[PDB]
RNA sequence: GUGAAAUUCUUGGAUUUAUUGAAGACUAACUACUGCGAAAGCAUUUGCCAAGGACGUUUUCAUUAAUCAAGAACGAAAGUUAGGGGAUCGAAGAUGAUCAGAUACCGUCGUAGUCUUAACCAUAAACUAUGCCGACUAGGGAUCGGGUGGUGUUUUUUUAAUGACCCACUCGGCACCUUACGAGAAAUCAAAGUCUUUGGGUUCUGGGGGAGUAUGGUCGCAAGGCUAAAAAAGGAAUUGA
RNA sequence: AUUUGGACAAACUUGGUCAUUUGAGGAACUAAUUCCGUAGGUGAACCUGCGGAAGGAUCAUUAAA
């Protein structure tokens, strides 16, 4: 593993992560527990999941004695798997690696969390950070920038490590929007997906690819066999009078010629909305 | 242990005969030499060192007679054993019996209540000091 | 005299076949696989598993009554390796002891004259 | 009933052939019971076996391999220890068959097989009790199966560019562990 | 693998029993070569079943044998040489063979390839006088002298292409005047190659030509007559 | 199919054998311290179209030249737009196994791409990590192209080519081996040399690393604007009292 | 097709019934590699696709009969 060796970036953590004290902490990676004994010190309840056993051994002999065990509990085993409470806040020092499957489950919880102090790599805290019109602006950025508001909160040295990694570090806060704005998931990321699949080709050559005009036939197939009306019969492929279709519906929206790294939340949004009410379902 | 980066001096016919066919050879000579060594290095520094006279030690197949035995020579290696050594007494086999260090042995069914209960209590008292 | 089959041996980089065909590569007499003799995964590309294989074949080929062999082996061919393995030298060894009367060997690898891409990428295919 | 093999020669091991030939033949005619002509005319090396002199039936086999390990260039030692065992096998396999090099990299990729003065090399037989012949671009390595085959993972490795440092760590551990075994 | 460990797939659901009984249902018969050659008698090869004298025949008719020029001269230095044979008609379990094409082995043609010297290849398309087009492959290396203290011996473009073109010109020269069987004739004692030799002695001296590969691309119109005369009528036996 | 298996597909018989047919790529070994091209680059045959080096020349004009901003041409791979076919491999992506060990972290399918036409894009460790033109200063053999001479062997002879090897000389290349009466910090350098301090002609350029700090010198980026919880041996214990 | 009267009457609610299984007290008993250009990435202590570089450690055999 990794271990951290600068109690000052941890007083920063801990002071960016703003704790009132009536809230409950999901704490995932405490490692040797500096953060445990202080968000222990700060907040309500504290909940600190773990997979390493020596690990969770260590924190809850370092921890026997005093009067806040009361408060903590340590859950072992995968957390990606298994349920996870209610919780206010949530921090996480994991490897990052279950850290993006973790940011999209800490997205779709059930009544989501206030706020959520995450470490990410420097490249990964700028695929957070992406906006449109900038390189790297991508699925993941666009899907972070609709669900939530994320927000850059320090730089972390490969050298404040031990052993120092080969990939600079970052601290960043993610605050999931409430409510949740009522657009569909699936749909939203079926868009996404098409669109990203070349994020600076056109937009309209992105849906001239061919496996993209299967899917989107079998999709408008089966919401008209659905709504139980029939087409229009085709000289071609099925394929081509839906591309017809699509092709229509680009040239009233008018950002069939555009570039997907620049196209904001917006136009998406418009373009969903125009394949909505088409009769385009990507789900 | 260390590779060697120079040529295998025996073919791959002579290291599977080998491998067909104290630690290590070399090292048991070693002890050899230097056992040599410090024989003759312990009969230089009392030849120095004494008052009386004293010899060199000593010069450094067939079958080979020893002329010292450590043994009477009609002395049998049983009837050197003691009857200690050859056969002590432990915890006995099957669970459904004990087997003290005296030689008696008690089933944990013929006993009585009380029996079986002094008799955690020792074996416990005896744990406890373990 | 004699009567002339052909043994075609192919000796996959994990598997055997050692299928007896008779002249003009038609009819195939007997014909088994390294798995299938020995009953495992990693041994179905052993010397062992060819000399099983061969055995069997040579009793098949045999209770048909063809005595001599032409053996032409074969490696994996195309654009990955080109030559013949340690479990087709193992399954020419048991069929030489088997008995069958050896004519003459080849090896029929097919040799890519200008190859495609091969299945590795840039950095290397294996390890 | 009479059977028999030819095995060609190619010339830059055509030359050793007759300088050695003195020790080859030998095990051939005393232990094998292989009669042995040599075609110069057509530069092959033909073994007959007689219907009654001989008595294994794979004695045939086990020569032609004994001389085509040597024509691939194996020591005489070595191949006549191909002949005293029963399950030594010969393996071959090309650097482009690992990954395609052009040229000078090709030559670089040898140089870091081979090691200053055959160091590396020797270390992979001694550790894993095989032997290596690297030619032109074919490499060949002589043993027993599943040592061939960790020697033929040590070489991958370095062919894709391990450092010898690294591939030395490897070889000392998989030693370590089969002295162990 | 067919261990007990071996996780069960789809596969094995519904099998056969084996009652086929295929080698007694199977039949022998016996092929024989053009009387070019000179041991004629090759081999047994197995037909499917007797019930089909159509499929015995279809069957017959589509086989493609392949021997050595050596097992089939009684001269075992033709080892190098190889012929493919097509059976094309049938007569009582014993079937009259025609001349398909030509190869050589792998190992041979390895063991001609060396570092110091260059390679010319000859690719020609013909069609002989009985109408088989045909096309033959021939290669040549360029050796070095008796006097020669250069390290390689390397012809120049020109001198290549020279060559290709007298090659070219010899091929086709004989093999349209020639026919099939005096083709397989001209064939068969290294008689094109030793021409090829004589021809380009000038040019550039060379070794190891060969006539490297023949390949049967059409095939004319039958005769069984013609068959019968280049391989060299019967009754019955009153069954009751 | 891997180190190990598993998704996968196999009685409507897979993998394998034989005979073929189609498709699009690619041009193995031969392959060299060889060649061509201004560089990137260039390998099947044959034909066509133009172009070029070097040699040879008792041909021809007679300073037409060297270095040079602006601009122009060309510029690997990837990449964009619009067409083409799309076999192979395959950023993304979807999955199988997640088994200890990563010593020995993959497998299956596949969008874009790879390939081709027409246009953009103009960048690389695009390297001999070294402006160009001219001149002079060491020897040694090679190898490619051209030429001259001689000598034989292979060759052939009123037929359409008279080439191959040898040796000597010779230009012009790709390079190499020894060394400098030279240079230098030294590695090294036939140029990075041209007798101690300096002039053959000419375009461009200059006055180490991390750290700590101030920024008006500058470019960019944010959030919320109804929403709240209140001390424990009152232990441990198949190990105790 | 439809219709009359009975009995069986599934199933459901409201329960009554007995039967059989299934929360923490007390109360017992037993047992004890480095990089460059480019393109891209959501199980991202980095990875991948294409083309390049060495600024990356060369042993053995090799004229002819």
């Amino acid at each position: 593993q990794h271990i951290l060796k600068n109690p000052l970036v941890a007083q920063g953590i801990v002071d960016k992560a703003q704790i009132r004290p009536s809230d409950v902490v999901l704490e995932v990676g405490p490692g040797t527990g500096n953060l445990t004994v202080r968000i222990l010190e700060q907040a309500k309840n504290v909940v600190a999941v773990e997979m390493d056993p020596r690990m969770a051994a260590e924190l809850t002999k370092r921890v026997r004695g005093t009067p806040v065990e009361k408060k903590l509990e340590i859950m072992l085993g995968d957390f990606m798997k298994t349920e996870l409470p209610y919780f206010d806040i949530c921090i996480s020092n994991t490897p990052y690696q279950i850290s993006s499957p973790l940011v999209f489950k800490l997205i779709n919880q059930p009544r989501p969390p206030r706020v959520s102090i995450l470490m990410f790599q420097r490249e990964f805290a700028l695929r957070l950070l992406a906006r449109p019109g900038d390189s790297l602006y991508c699925r993941l950025s666009a899907n972070v920038q609709m669900w939530a508001n994320v927000t850059h909160i320090m730089k972390v040295g490969k050298n404040n490590f031990r052993p120092p990694p080969q990939v600079e570090s970052s601290v960043v806060r993610l605050e999931i929007k409430n409510p949740r704005p009522q657009v569909d998931y699936n749909e939203w990321d079926g868009l996404l997906r098409i669109v990203f699949v070349r994020k600076n080709r056109t937009i309209s050559a992105g849906f001239k690819s061919t496996t993209v005009m299967d899917i989107l036939e079998k999709n408008y197939k089966t919401f008209l066999a659905m709504n139980n009306e029939m087409v229009d019969d085709t000289k071609g492929s099925m394929h081509d009078v839906v591309k017809e279709k699509i092709d229509t519906v680009l040239k009233e929206t008018d950002l069939g010629d555009k570039r997907a790294g620049k196209c904001d939340q917006n136009d998406f949004l418009r373009l969903l909305y125009a394949f909505h009410q088409v009769g385009i379902h990507f789900s | 242990f260390e590779l060697s980066d120079v040529k295998s001096s025996k073919s791959l016919a002579e290291i599977y005969e080998d491998d067909y066919t104290a630690l290590s050879e070399e090292l048991q000579k070693a002890h050899s030499e230097i056992s040599e060594l410090y024989a003759n290095l312990v009969y230089k520094l009392d030849v120095l060192s004494s008052v009386h006279f004293v010899p060199k030690p000593a010069s450094t197949e067939t079958p080979t007679i020893s002329m010292e035995d450590a043994q009477p020579l009609y002395m049998s290696n049983a009837s050197s054993l003691a009857p200690q050594e050859i056969y002590n007494v432990g915890k006995a086999e099957k669970d459904g019996e004990i087997r003290l260090k005296n030689g008696v042995a008690m089933s944990k069914e013929e006993l009585t209540r009380e029996d079986k209960n002094r008799l955690r209590r020792a074996l416990k008292r005896k744990r406890s000091k373990a | 005299s004699q009567v002339f089959g052909v043994a075609r041996i192919y000796a996959s980089f994990n598997d055997t076949f050692v299928h007896v065909t008779d002249l003009s590569g038609k009819e195939t007499i007997a014909r088994v696989t390294g798995g299938m003799k020995v009953k495992a995964d990693r041994d179905e590309s052993s010397p062992y598993a060819a000399m099983l294989a061969a055995q069997d074949v040579a009793a098949k080929c045999k209770e048909v009554g063809i005595t001599a062999v032409h053996v032409k082996i074969r490696a994996t061919g195309g654009t990955r390796t080109k030559t013949p393995g340690p479990g087709g030298q193992a399954a020419l060894r048991a069929l030489a002891r088997s008995g069958l009367r050896i004519g003459r060997i080849e090896d029929v690898t097919p040799v890519p004259s200008d190859s495609t891409r091969k299945k590795g990428g840039r950095r290397g295919r294996r390890l | 009933k009479f059977e028999s093999r030819k095995i060609m020669v190619p010339p830059h091991r055509m030359t050793p052939l007759r300088n050695s030939w003195t020790k080859i033949y030998p095990p051939l005619v005393e232990h094998l019971k292989l009669q042995v002509r040599m075609n110069l005319k057509t530069k092959s090396v033909e073994l007959r076996t007689n219907p009654k002199f001989t008595t294994d039936p794979g004695a045939l086999q086990k020569g032609a391999d004994f001389i085509k390990a040597f024509t691939l260039g194996f020591d005489l030692d070595d191949s006549i220890a191909l002949l005293r065992l029963d399950d030594l096998y010969i393996e071959t396999f090309e650097v482009k068959d690992v990954k395609t090099l052009t040229g000078d990299h090709l030559s670089r990729a040898i140089g870091r097989i081979a090691g200053k003065d055959g160091k590396t090399k020797f270390a992979i037989e001694n550790a894993t009790r095989t032997r290596i012949v690297l030619a032109d671009s074919k490499i060949h390595i002589l043993g027993g199966f599943t040592h061939i085959r960790m020697a033929r993972e040590s070489v991958v490795s370095l062919i894709l560019g391990s450092p010898p440092g690294k591939v030395y760590g490897n070889l000392r551990t998989v030693a370590s562990r089969l002295k162990e075994r | 693998a067919v261990g007990k460990n071996k996780r069960l797939s789809k596969g094995k659901k519904g099998q056969k029993k084996r009652v086929v009984d295929p080698f007694t249902r199977k039949e022998w018969f016996d092929i024989k070569a053009p009387s070019t050659f000179e041991n004629r008698n090759v081999g047994k090869t197995l037909v499917n079943k007797s019930t089909g004298l159509k499929s015995a025949s279809d069957a017959l008719k589509g086989r493609v044998v392949e021997v050595c020029l050596a097992d089939l001269q009684g001269s075992e230095d033709h080892s190098f040489r190889k012929i493919k044979l097509r059976v094309d008609e049938v007569q009582g379990k014993n079937l009259l063979t025609n001349f398909h094409g030509m190869d050589f082995t792998t190992d041979k043609l390895r063991s001609m390839v060396r570092k110091w010297q260059t390679l010319i290849e000859a690719n020609v398309t013909v069609k002989t006088s009985d109408d088989y087009v045909l096309r033959i492959f021939a290669i040549a290396f360029t050796r070095k002298q008796a006097n020669q203290v250069k390290r390689h011996s390397y012809a120049q473009s020109s001198h290549i292409r020279a060559i290709r073109k007298v090659i070219s010109e010899i091929l086709t020269k004989e093999v349209q005047g020639s026919t099939l069987a005096q083709l397989t004739s001209k064939l068969i004692p290294e008689v094109i190659n030793k021409e090829i030799e004589n021809a380009t002695k000038d040019i550039f001296p060379l070794q190891n030509i060969h006539v490297r590969k023949v390949k049967l691309l059409k095939q004319p119109k039958f005769d069984v007559g013609a068959l019968m005369a280049l391989h060299g009528e019967e009754k019955g036996k009153k069954v009751t």
